[PDB]
């Protein structure tokens, strides 16, 4: 529960459902309990999963940095009680994903491109609580990121071909942890110019199809690139 | 702009 | 509660903090709390309070929309059963603000403005339960729109010159109930323009300012007249 | 167009 008694089946259907009529949190919920059926995730799903939580936590951390922009001029207890409370409920969202990559989802991802997809979540959603935080523990949880995205190349070199979308999103992600969570703009750049440039050079091998999918996302990189240089 | 993930 | 602990200055507060960072469920819930608090509410504060609901709702009928729509075309229980829940969680919303209203905003309000801000989101909130109404109620639902609208419409017709934006807005939304709601397109095509030329007439009284405000929405009695003739 | 409110 609260999904424990619908079937995978149609929690999958209503997720999509949900993403058609933009019903983040919605869609975020079937996912989480499709993800507790215990059954691995297709390709499809996973990316359903990313989708929903991607959505949810995304308006959340806008959110933050708009009242966290307020409370920094503004230095009553008012915007500091509310930027808190976004907070702790974005701080929920990440502990509930990474709790189900923990519990099972990448002990039991036996493929490169299922045990990559997880490891690249696990260090976006400590990524952004490392955005937020601020204590005795933001040093660890910058290094979890840090390891589940490494892990993460580590992988997708070994297993996966430079134009691969996910390894693409893996790098850009990877990439903006480097610059702005860790303080290593050099290593960003470096990583995105590098993946960039291997996916160049492998475009060649591509369909249409694949080559518009990898594309989209070398532009992204290269916006970034654009942006820090 | 901001910068893209 | 859960907003009977906090003063009502700060729940004023963080709503107009909700609605910069574009959280509208938060920024509703605070002003419920606001408005439990017993005290008549300010212009501005009536404001926050249609601002917040109209935001959380408009989602909810624009998710429902789509449901509605791949529901008639399918025509499993899936499609069914989330649009349901869909329109369960819009009638709750509808169902909280009517009872804001008639606990005890309206028999509070002692001043045209107030009373004929209050009707209108009766109406309004009376409507949106039409848009999804279809058993042994919707005649009555229906009805007790029309007749909020109405008792608005004759104050504000008394108390308020042509070009007051409450007034307008009051009778913009009447208009389109008449449309789509209650079957009348003449009602609604006759309303819209009235209203256009009386407003129209009276701009010359007008600020710079109260001429923008009323242009506003005169431009929107004008798209709909475009739209319907 | 939908028409406004
Ligand atoms: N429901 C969804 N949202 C998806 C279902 C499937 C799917 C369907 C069938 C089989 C396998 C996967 C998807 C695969 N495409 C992407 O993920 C994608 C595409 C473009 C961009 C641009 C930025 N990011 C992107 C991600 S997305
Ligand atoms: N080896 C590959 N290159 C792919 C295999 C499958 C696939 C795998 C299993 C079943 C059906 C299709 C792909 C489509 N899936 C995706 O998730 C996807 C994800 C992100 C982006 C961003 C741009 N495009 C995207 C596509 S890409
Ligand atoms: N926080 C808010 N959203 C507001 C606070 C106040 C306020 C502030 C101080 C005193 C009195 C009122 C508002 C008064 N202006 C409007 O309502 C308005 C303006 C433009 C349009 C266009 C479509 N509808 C509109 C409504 S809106
Ligand atoms: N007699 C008048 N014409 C007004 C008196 C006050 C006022 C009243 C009390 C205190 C401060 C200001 C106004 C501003 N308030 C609004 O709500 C308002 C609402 C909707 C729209 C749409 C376009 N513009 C809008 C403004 S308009
Ligand atoms: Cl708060
Ligand atoms: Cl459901
Ligand atoms: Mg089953
Ligand atoms: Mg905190
Ligand atoms: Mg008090
Ligand atoms: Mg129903």
């Amino acid at each position: 529960g609260a999904m424990g008694s619908m079937e995978r089946a149609s929690l999958i259907q209503k997720a999509k459902l949900a993403e058609q009529a933009e019903r983040y949190e919605d869609m975020a919920a079937f996912m989480k309990g499709a993800v507790e059926k215990g059954e691995e995730l297709s390709c499809e799903e996973r990316n359903l999963l990313s989708v929903a939580y991607k959505n949810v936590v995304g308006g959340q951390r806008a959110a933050w940095r708009v009242l966290s922009s307020i409370e920094q001029k503004s230095n009553g207890p008012e915007v500091r009680e509310y930027r808190e409370k976004v907070e702790t409920e974005l701080q929920g969202v990440c502990d509930t994903v990474l709790g189900l990559l923990d519990s099972h989802l990448i002990k039991e991802a036996g493929d490169a491109e299922s045990r990559v997809f997880y490891l690249k979540m696990k260090g976006d959603y400590y990524r952004y609580l490392a955005e937020v935080a601020t204590g005795d523990d933001k040093k660890r949880i910058i290094d979890s990121a840090r390891s589940a995205y490494q892990e993460a190349m580590d992988i997708s070199k070994k297993e996966m071909p430079p134009t691969n979308p996910i390894r693409l999103g893996l790098a850009l992600n990877f990439s903006v942890f480097h610059y702005e969570i860790a303080n290593s703009p050099e290593e960003a750049i470096s990583l995105a110019k590098t993946t960039f440039d291997e996916a160049m050079a492998d475009l060649h091998t591509l369909s249409e199809d694949s080559y518009k999918d990898s594309t989209l996302i070398m532009q992204l990189l290269r916006d970034n690139l654009t942006l820090w240089t | 702009r901001r910068r893209q993930t």
